[PDB]
């Protein structure tokens, strides 16, 4: 709402300036305003949206992890650590709720190219996964199944529509395997997904694209890093 | 050590 | 006001947790709430106040400098760069206004030990200096003289009350010399102040304190770095 | 290159 008076092109421009200035909360607000104009986002613009919110929630996750570790050490004696961890947690959930709301209200569509559909469903899986990192009760079951369903729909599309070196397909599989290992407690599924993804990218390495091959080969290396850590 | 997910780029 | 229901000790505790979590905006809010209890701040607690607000305004200054450079390059063609630079500038001024308000309303007193009086007057000089970095009109003259007067009062006290290796005295002189060089356009004053401060610390090096000598020797090296850059 | 002011510590 705060962004409603600004032209879409100016919001994009300002998101790029905020990225340059390392003002990621501003850049997420600008991109939210751009999304709310109701037009599709290009691949460049999806990157801006992704970078902004990942930076914001990344700092919140890092803070939450620090506070949670302090909280668990102090349980192994006031309310302050728990109260402040709950504070940061509530802010993190709000950002994830904002992103998931934009995905549901504006971005996830039946139409569009494969890149966009896979990317947004991957994003939905990621931000449910971030909610799952801090969930506990009846909410936690609902969230974990929501993440898996979004990842699975993204995988079905990526395998049918995308070459096995496509960086969005690779990044999705990487993130789905992290979900399996860290969230779903399924190390076998995580390992087999990451190995299958790596091997299938290597078998069809000729499908690397001139405009994205550096991204593809980075994710391939991260798949191998996880496989080394998990084995 | 945590698993590594997709990073930010560009 | 947001912090008024929390006990002072809990605010201090939470400021320390926020520092650990690299949540500096939270840690500044907690320390503002502690200051507003109306009791003096210890040397530990002044450090928490200092670290929090310096991190917050430091990120704003860094962002402002990025945007200002882009703005000046585009003047050597829409309003977006200027509008966003003005946005960040207004936020920076608000943080400086908040800090200066706390100094005037709560922290700067006639009583107290030399450390506290010098430290707060140094802080006042610093946050006026940060306002001067982004000022222009009739405001800019008022701000520059306010910074100088606060630094000068802090120097008079530090020279009378503190050994020449005291880290607050050193940090004040370092920051005053930066003021002279970068704000007041007086390189001669900056160089002579930094050289006098370094030489006088070296001449009375035996006054280093067991509990702070690492801080003193760090500032001494920074004085020499500036002297090398300025000569 | 900017002049260096007092840094944050501890
Ligand atoms: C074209 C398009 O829709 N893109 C490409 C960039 C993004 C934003 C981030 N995703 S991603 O999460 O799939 C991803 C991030 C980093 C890397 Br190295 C990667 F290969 C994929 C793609 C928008
Ligand atoms: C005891 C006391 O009042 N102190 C010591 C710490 C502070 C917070 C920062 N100041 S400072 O700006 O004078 C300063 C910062 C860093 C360094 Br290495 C230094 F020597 C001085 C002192 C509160
Ligand atoms: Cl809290
Ligand atoms: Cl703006
Ligand atoms: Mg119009
Ligand atoms: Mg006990
Ligand atoms: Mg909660
Ligand atoms: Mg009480
Ligand atoms: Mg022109
Ligand atoms: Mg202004």
């Amino acid at each position: 709402g705060a962004m409603g008076s600004m032209e879409r092109a100016s919001l994009i421009q300002k998101a790029k300036l905020a990225e340059q200035a390392e003002r990621y909360e501003d850049m997420a607000a600008f991109m939210k305003g751009a999304v709310e104009k109701g037009e599709e986002l290009s691949c460049e613009e999806r990157n801006l949206l992704s970078v902004a919110y990942k930076n914001v929630v990344g700092g919140q996750r890092a803070a939450w992890r620090v506070l949670s570790s302090i909280e668990q050490k102090s349980n192994e004696k006031g309310p302050e650590v728990r109260e402040y961890r709950e504070k940061v947690e509530t802010e993190l959930q709000g950002v994830c709720d904002t992103v998931l709301g934009l995905l549901d209200s504006h971005l996830i569509k039946e139409a569009g190219d494969a890149e966009s559909r896979v990317f947004y469903l991957k994003m939905k899986g990621d931000y449910y996964r971030y909610l799952a990192e801090v969930a506990t009760g009846d909410d936690k079951k609902r969230i974990i199944d929501s993440a898996r369903s979004a990842y699975q729909e993204a995988m079905d599309i990526s395998k049918k529509e995308m070459p096995p070196t496509n960086p969005i397909r690779l990044g999705l599989a990487l993130n789905f395997s992290v979900f399996h290992y860290e969230i779903a407690n399924s190390p076998e599924e995580a390992i087999s997904l990451a190995k299958t993804t790596f091997d299938e990218a290597m078998a069809d390495l000729h499908t690397l694209s001139e405009d994205s091959y550096k991204d593809s080969t980075l994710i391939m290396q991260l798949l191998r890093d996880n496989l080394t850590l998990w084995t | 050590q945590r698993s590594t997910s997709t990073p930010n780029v560009h």
